[PDB]
């Protein structure tokens, strides 16, 4: 119970995480044209 | 729980034959040269 | 008094309802849209004006 | 200018990205609207008005914010004299007077383009600096104001009060809370159930407090952008462009209209439940204890009992130590009203106590948000849902939730669209793809 | 207020002329005809 | 109402007005 | 028995989906 | 680098499934809501709606067809309050009060959520016009009005949508009871929106279909004619035109495709969001207008027009449910 | 109120005031602006306890937010009048109460 | 433009009498305002079976209070 | 000829029916 708790955080925020920078990198960049 | 009996074979019989006369066709369809 | 500064309450409306419809047309034909008119300059420094014999006399007023 | 230049009609503001001129009328006027719908709502309400009754009778959707500032509230939610509500909308009227006459004179014979009559007010959208540079003025003047608000409430007069140690109504805050403690770690709280977000807000001096913030965070923010401009992870990222500052203001805008929806649906403190009407989860509740105490009133003992669902008549014990209403109420226990709290003992309501600790206006008032449980019809057929052509209304409460949710709704949609048309935009490729080379055309074939 | 007792009509109706002004756009759009 | 009525009626009947004589004058749109 | 079969019939459907995805037959152009 | 060539791979449009940043939420809890969903819909515990008597077996297991099989809403007991699964005491505490859908019910919306993006940078990125996302809405819109939204006017979970083929009508018909959705304009509305959706997607599928150039043989299929990529208009316009201009006046034809094809694309959507404001309008209860007495003789009686009979249906109907 | 320090002393503190001031002449040359400044702390007083979600949880201080609701609540409806001698001793029994209960809290 | 001024008024205006003079009344049969309940004996007029309503219909409004 | 036939044989009752229309509104 209380370890899956910190382990649904700890996965939550890694993907968030993980999910934030994609944008925060040269996102535009990423695209047919400029 | 209590069921039809026979209600079973329904659902096979209307699951495999138009399934299956879907198959032979294609099949045939992969045969054509 | 409060029928003397009604009919100038009115006043307010009557010249403003006009503006309304001058001020837009001042600019509509943009011929002597500002060299005809300086209507703007005496109305609305004269219409400004109006205002505040609204408040400042209703405060006493009423 | 016509579509040659352009494109549509239908759509035809968007020809105006590239006139700063123009763009200022436009806004100017656009804001003397709004101002002018404000006051015009006060003096019409206020021409209906009935001072006597209730607020939230009367179906009033402004005077009770006005109100809230305290000004001619009285106690007891008296609305003593109505003269500073007339003040107020009038103020609204003269002020819009004189925005759309300047909005017109920059939509027609002020300057078509600012890059020259003034340099300073001379903006390009894709200048990711002279526009940063505006950015600040307004965040110092929107912070300005939010200690404006606390001008009212530390000095002038003083701000409503949800919660008296009676009466409920006007307190001129001495002392605001004010440490990260409870302020940053205060939004912290979670969303959901038993603690709102920011719609807990349980003492008044926590917004004033907080606004100290808000008000002093802002100041910042224009002191630095002023001196500041952007660094390059933000350059990196956001497609500085006509569109999508427009298209940014709105997801900010649309989540600001969510949270709107939801004070105004829950939280009592700052809109008080008196002149707003009762919060849908306070009318079930005061409703309960009104067929509470008739019914221990007379020769009845609720205390100890069962009901034909099996969980009691009335009262039954929560998990929590904390003893609560029974019937649909149960759903809400969490609710803290200004009239229920005191009746409450150390955990959940003192049974002994509820019987004797009633007060003239409690018992009344609790009743009286009974016939008022938010409810009604488009038409304003009311009473309880199905309840047949008796006692007819909408509860303002209920309006504006669901006015500013749908409103919140599209500003989402709206977001999503112009952010999608601003980086294509910026991408190029909007005007639809090219039939010269397709991108899709030569790529790897999975 | 009673030094204000009558305007009917406008006090009655302001608020409805904001729409109005939607509805300006598209006879001001009518006389330039699109 | 009536009286009331008429008063709307006359108090603001600007925007077709504004549009005919800008329409006369030819200014500018 | 009557649970069993409403699992099965269920089955063959995702059964067809990541098999109906993948092995599609590319409509190559021209 | 490991990253920037591991950005390149989610961003990158070679994927049979593209991945965008957006997947990297979608992915990951759809895929979680499903696999707690059909586990749920088999075997659930006989959830409780009311802790006072009623446990309720929408499960699979427990005799239930498809049907009449449907994951029960969280119960009353537990209110609005978020109920994961560590706070819940224990796991069998968990789901007898409701658990798995106030947990699908999240993985889902939030899932939903960041679909509608996905589509939106897929079509960036594929160099196209993108207002997918836009049309995308309208059932979203429908998703947290009913799902999300509604249970917030009632405070609970509990009077959220049941989800299930049997859930979903018990939901309607007691929400009739207490809202009276048919006589609400918004819906009525939103009928307009399905139907008309319904019917232009026949006729602008008929007249285009009706309307080939024909590069097949009558023996041969008449679909195979289509070579994928073609450069051909497959079906004329100026036959179709005067066909639908002829049918009724010629005036109304819609000449542009262009023009035609958005308005195909308004007429549902449009059509479906006004629904989704219909039900938040419910939410706060603020109800479809319902004329009762609207007709009364000299003598006091009641005529009784047709809206009594609704309005006593409906009447009837929340008698009956508690 | 010139309330300060933890809540126990200011509690007790302004009991002082408020047990006074319940029967006091009113022919004198203010009881009303003496209870009306009086009663005016409560003001002052009640709503920085509020904050408190400590002492929300223990009776001793639940237990002065009854007194306190059950004595100001009189005074926005009518507050001219002086209360019922019935409602006023039930206050100082609830104050002996408290000031012990309130007692028992921290020597428990 | 040359009739127009004549036709829909003199029309119209006949739309507005059948109403007011009630001619629509016994031309569609409706009841009047005041006729449904004759006497008191509130129940339903409610006419039943075939080869008779011509007839039935007349009893129910024979009546008529 | 063709056209006229339509709408004389179709907006004529309508403005004959509005007459009902406005005519009750202030019956009662
Ligand atoms: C497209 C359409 C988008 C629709 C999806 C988004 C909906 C937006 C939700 C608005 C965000 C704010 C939610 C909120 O303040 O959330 C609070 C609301 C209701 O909050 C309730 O608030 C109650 C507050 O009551 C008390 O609290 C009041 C405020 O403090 C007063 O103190 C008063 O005493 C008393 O009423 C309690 O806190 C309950 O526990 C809590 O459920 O909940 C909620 O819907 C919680 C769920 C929303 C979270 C969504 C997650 C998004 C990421
Ligand atoms: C913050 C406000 C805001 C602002 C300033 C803009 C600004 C702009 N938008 Mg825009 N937009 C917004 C919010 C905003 N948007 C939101 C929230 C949405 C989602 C609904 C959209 C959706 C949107 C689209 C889809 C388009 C724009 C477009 C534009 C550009 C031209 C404006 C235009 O088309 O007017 C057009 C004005 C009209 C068509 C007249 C209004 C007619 C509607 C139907 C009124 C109906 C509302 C009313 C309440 C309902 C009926 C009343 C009822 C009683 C019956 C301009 C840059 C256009 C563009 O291409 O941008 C470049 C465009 O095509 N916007
Ligand atoms: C309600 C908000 C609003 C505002 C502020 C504007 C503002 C503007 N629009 Mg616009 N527009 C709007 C809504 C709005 N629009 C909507 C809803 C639509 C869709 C129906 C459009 C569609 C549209 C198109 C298609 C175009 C504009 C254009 C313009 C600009 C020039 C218009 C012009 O030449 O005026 C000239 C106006 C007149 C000659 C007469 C107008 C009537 C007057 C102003 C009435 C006065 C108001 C009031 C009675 C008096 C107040 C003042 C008083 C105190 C004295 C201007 C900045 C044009 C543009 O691109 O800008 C160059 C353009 O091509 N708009
Ligand atoms: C936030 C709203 C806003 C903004 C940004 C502007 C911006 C501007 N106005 Mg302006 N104006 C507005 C509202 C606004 N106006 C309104 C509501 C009115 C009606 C009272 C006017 C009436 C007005 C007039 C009469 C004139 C301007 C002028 C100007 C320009 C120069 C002003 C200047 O530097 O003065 C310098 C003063 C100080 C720095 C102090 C500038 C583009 C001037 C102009 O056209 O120049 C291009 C001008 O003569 N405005
Ligand atoms: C509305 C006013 C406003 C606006 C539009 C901006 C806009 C901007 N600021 Mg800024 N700023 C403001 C107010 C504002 N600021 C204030 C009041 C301060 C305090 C003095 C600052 C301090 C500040 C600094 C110190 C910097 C900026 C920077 C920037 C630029 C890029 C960074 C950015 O926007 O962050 C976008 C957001 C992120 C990058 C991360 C988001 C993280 C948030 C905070 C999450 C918080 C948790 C949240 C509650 C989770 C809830 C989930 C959600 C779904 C609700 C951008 C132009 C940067 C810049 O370019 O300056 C050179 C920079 O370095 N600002
Ligand atoms: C409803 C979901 C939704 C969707 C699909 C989009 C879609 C988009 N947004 Mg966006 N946005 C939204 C809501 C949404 N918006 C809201 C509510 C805000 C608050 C102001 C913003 C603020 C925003 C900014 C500031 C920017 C975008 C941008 C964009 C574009 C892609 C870039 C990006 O990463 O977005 C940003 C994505 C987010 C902010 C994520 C919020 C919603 C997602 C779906 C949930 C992700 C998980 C979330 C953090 C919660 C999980 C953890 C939580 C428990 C703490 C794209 C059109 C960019 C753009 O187009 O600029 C031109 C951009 O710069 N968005
Ligand atoms: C008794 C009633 C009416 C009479 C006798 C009448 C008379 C006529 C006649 C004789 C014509 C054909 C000659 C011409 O166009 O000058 C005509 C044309 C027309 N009138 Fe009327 N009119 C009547 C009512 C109406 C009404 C109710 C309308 C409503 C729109 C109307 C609109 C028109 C139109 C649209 C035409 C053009 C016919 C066409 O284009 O084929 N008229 N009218
Ligand atoms: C007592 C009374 C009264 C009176 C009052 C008055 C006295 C009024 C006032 C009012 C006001 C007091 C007004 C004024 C004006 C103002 C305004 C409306 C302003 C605005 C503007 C703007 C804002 C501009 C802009 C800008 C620029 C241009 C530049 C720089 C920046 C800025 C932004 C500033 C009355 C009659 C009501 C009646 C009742 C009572
Ligand atoms: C430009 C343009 C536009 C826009 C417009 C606008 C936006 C406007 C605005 C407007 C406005 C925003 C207005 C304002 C003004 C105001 C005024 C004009 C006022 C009047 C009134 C008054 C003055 C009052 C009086 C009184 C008193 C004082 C007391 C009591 C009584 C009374 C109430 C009477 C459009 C798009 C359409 C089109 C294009 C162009
Ligand atoms: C407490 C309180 C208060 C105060 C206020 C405050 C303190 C607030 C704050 C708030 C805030 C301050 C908020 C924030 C939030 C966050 C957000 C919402 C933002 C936005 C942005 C973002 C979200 C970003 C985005 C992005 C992403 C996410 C990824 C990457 C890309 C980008 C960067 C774009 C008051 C007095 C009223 C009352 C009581 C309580
Ligand atoms: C009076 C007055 C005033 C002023 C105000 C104003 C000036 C307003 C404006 C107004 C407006 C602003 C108006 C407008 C007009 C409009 C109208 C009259 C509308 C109607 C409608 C229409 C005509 C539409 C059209 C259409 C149709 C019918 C169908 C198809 C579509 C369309 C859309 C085309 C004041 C404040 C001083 C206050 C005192 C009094
Ligand atoms: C990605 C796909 C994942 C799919 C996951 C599920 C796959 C597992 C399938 C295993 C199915 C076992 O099927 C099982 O059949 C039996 C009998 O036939 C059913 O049992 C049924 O009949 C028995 C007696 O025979 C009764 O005691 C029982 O109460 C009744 O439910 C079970 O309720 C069902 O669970
Ligand atoms: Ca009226
Ligand atoms: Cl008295
Ligand atoms: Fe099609």
């Amino acid at each position: 119970m209380e370890t899956l708790k910190i382990t649904v955080y700890i996965v939550v925020t890694f993907f968030v995480l993980l999910f934030v920078f994609g944008f925060l990198s040269g996102d535009p960049a990423r695209n047919p044209k400029r | 729980m209590e069921v039809n009996q026979l209600g079973l074979i329904a659902t096979a019989l209307f699951v495999l034959v138009p399934s299956v006369f879907l198959i032979i066709l294609y099949v045939q369809t992969e045969s054509q040269q | 008094m409060t029928i003397l500064f009604q009919l100038a309450l009115a006043a307010l409306v009557i010249l403003s309802f006009v503006m309304v419809i001058g001020v837009p047309v001042a600019y509509a034909s943009p011929q002597d849209w500002d060299r005809s008119k300086q209507l703007i300059f005496l109305g609305s420094g004269l219409w400004i004006a109006l205002v505040l014999v609204v408040g400042v006399l209703n405060f006493f007023v009423v | 200018d016509q579509e040659s230049s352009g494109f549509a009609w239908w759509a035809g503001n968007a020809r105006l990205i590239n006139l700063s001129g123009k763009l200022l009328g436009a806004h100017v006027a656009h804001a003397g609207l709004i101002v002018f719908w404000a006051g015009a709502m006060t003096l019409f309400e206020l021409a209906h008005f009935i001072p006597e009754k209730p607020m939230y009778e009367q179906g009033l959707i402004l005077i009770p914010h006005i109100a809230t500032l305290g000004w001619g509230v009285g106690p007891g939610g008296e609305v003593v004299d109505t003269f500073p509500f007339f003040v107020v909308g009038v103020v609204h009227l003269i002020s819009s007077a004189v925005l759309g006459f300047g909005g017109v004179y920059h939509a027609i014979r002020g300057p078509e383009t600012l890059e020259e009559y003034s340099s300073f007010f001379g903006y390009d959208w894709k200048d990711k600096n002279k526009m940063t540079t505006i950015l600040g003025f307004h965040l110092i003047v929107l912070g300005i104001g939010a200690l404006l608000l606390v001008a009212k409430a530390m000095f002038f007069g003083g701000l409503y009060d949800t919660w008296a140690p009676g009466g409920g109504d006007v307190r001129v805050i001495t002392n605001p809370t004010l440490d990260p403690r409870v302020i940053f770690g205060y939004l912290l709280k979670s969303p959901f159930g038993g603690e709102g977000w920011i719609v807990s807000v349980n003492n008044l001096e926590d917004v004033v407090g907080g606004h100290i913030w808000i008000g002093l965070i802002c100041i910042a923010g224009g002191i630095w952008h002023i001196l500041t401009t952007p660094f390059g992870w933000a350059r990196r990222a956001f497609i500085w462009s006509g569109e999508a500052y427009l298209s940014y203001s709105l997801g900010a805008l649309s989540m600001m209209g969510f949270i709107a929806t939801c004070f105004v649906w829950f939280n009592n403190t700052v809109y008080p439940s008196e002149f707003y009407g009762p919060t849908g989860p306070e009318a079930s509740q005061a409703q309960a204890m009104t067929f509470l105490i008739r019914d221990q009133k007379l020769g009845a003992n609720v205390g100890s009992a069962q009901g034909p669902t099996g969980l009691g008549k009335y009262l039954m014990r929560s998990p929590t130590g904390e003893i609560i209403f029974g019937g649909e109420t149960m759903r809400f226990w969490d609710f803290r009203g200004p009239w229920l709290e005191p009746l409450r003992g150390p955990n959940g309501l003192d049974l002994n106590k509820i019987k004797n600790d009633i007060q003239p206006w409690q018992e009344r008032r609790a009743a009286e948000y009974m016939t008022h449980a938010p409810l009604g019809s488009l038409n304003s057929v009311g009473g309880v849902a199905t309840e047949i052509n008796s006692v007819n209304f909408v509860s303002p409460r209920s309006w504006l939730a669901t006015s500013h949710f749908v409103l919140a709704f599209f500003f989402l949609v709206g977001h999503l669209w112009h952010a999608g048309r601003a980086r294509a935009a910026a991408a190029g490729f909007e005007k639809g793809i090219d039939r010269e080379s397709e991108p899709v055309l030569s790529m790897p074939s999975l | 207020p009673e030094a204000y007792a009558i305007f009917d009509p406008l006090v009655d109706v302001l608020p409805v002329i904001p729409v109005l002004f939607l509805a300006l756009a598209f006879v001001w759009q009518a006389a330039v005809g699109f | 109402v009536i009286a009331q009525l008429t008063m709307i009626a006359m108090i603001g009947i600007a925007g077709p007005m504004i549009i005919f004589l800008l329409a006369v004058r030819r200014g500018n749109l | 028995m009557e649970t069993i079969t409403y699992v099965f019939i269920f089955a063959c459907i995702i059964a067809l989906f990541f098999f109906a995805i993948f092995f599609r037959e590319p409509p190559r152009i021209t | 680098n490991l990253w920037e060539r591991f950005c390149n791979w989610v961003t990158s449009t070679d994927n049979r499934l593209y991945v965008g940043w957006f997947g990297v939420i979608m992915i990951p809890t759809l895929l979680a809501a499903t696999i707690c969903f059909v586990i749920a819909f088999i075997a659930a515990p006989p959830v409780d709606i009311d802790g006072i008597r009623e446990p309720v077996s929408g499960s699979l297991l427990y005799g239930n067809n498809i049907i009449t099989g449907a994951v029960v809403p969280s119960s009353n007991a537990i209110g609005l309050h978020f109920y994961p699964i560590w706070e819940a005491a224990s796991l069998d505490e968990w789901l007898y009060n409701g658990g798995p859908y106030q947990l699908i019910i999240f993985h889902f919306l939030l899932g939903a959520s960041c679909y509608m993006g996905r589509q939106w940078e897929l079509s960036y990125r594929l160099g196209m016009r993108p207002w997918i996302c836009v049309a995308y809405s309208a059932p979203l819109a429908s998703a947290f009005a009913v799902f999300l939204i509604y249970p917030i006017g009632q405070g609970s979970f509990s009077d959220g949508m049941p989800l299930g083929i049997s859930g979903t009508f018990n939901f309607m018909i007691v929400f009739q009871a207490e809202h009276n959705i048919l006589m609400h304009p918004f819906h009525q509305l939103g009928v307009a929106g399905v139907f008309g959706g319904a019917l232009f997607c026949a006729m602008h599928g008929s007249l285009v279909t009706s309307s080939l150039i024909r590069e097949t043989t009558e023996t041969e299929s008449a679909n195979y004619g289509y070579k994928f990529g073609q450069e051909e208009e497959t079906y004329n316009i100026v036959a179709a035109h005067g066909y639908f201009g002829r049918l009724i006046f010629q005036y109304a034809s819609f000449n542009n495709s262009r023009s035609l094809h958005f308005f195909l694309a308004a007429w549902p959507v449009v059509g479906v969001w006004f629904t989704a404001l219909g039900i938040s309008t419910m939410a706060f209860n603020l109800n479809g207008f319902n004329f009762n007495h609207s007709v009364i003789d000299a003598k006091g009686n009641v005529i009784n027009t047709w809206a009594d009979i609704i309005n006593r249906a409906n009447l009837g109907m929340e008698v009956m449910h508690e | 109120t010139g309330l300060t320090g933890n809540f126990r002393e200011d509690t007790l503190a302004l009991i002082s005031s408020l047990r006074e001031a319940i029967a006091l002449p009113e022919n004198d040359p203010n009881k009303k602006a003496a209870q009306a400044e009086a009663r005016k702390k409560l003001n002052d007083f009640f709503a920085l306890y509020r904050r408190d979600d400590s002492l929300r949880s223990l009776s001793s201080f639940m237990t002065m937010q009854t007194a306190l609701n059950s004595l100001a609540g009189h005074y926005s409806s009518y507050p001219n009048r002086p209360l019922p001698e019935k409602l006023k001793a039930r206050l100082e029994q609830e104050f002996k109460q408290v000031e012990l209960a309130l007692d028992r809290e921290a020597k428990s | 433009w040359v009739i127009h001024s004549i036709t829909i008024p003199a029309l119209f205006i006949a739309g507005w009498l059948f109403v007011s003079t009630g001619l629509a009344y016994d031309v569609f049969g409706t009841p009047r305002p005041d006729s449904y309940y004759a006497q008191e004996q509130r129940s339903i007029p409610l006419v039943t079976d075939r080869f008779e309503a011509k007839q039935q219909v007349e009893t129910f409004l024979e009546q008529l209070k | 000829t063709v056209r006229w036939v339509a709408v004389h044989t179709l907006a004529v009752p309508t403005i004959f029916f509005l007459g009902a229309i406005a005519a009750m509104q202030f019956i009662q």
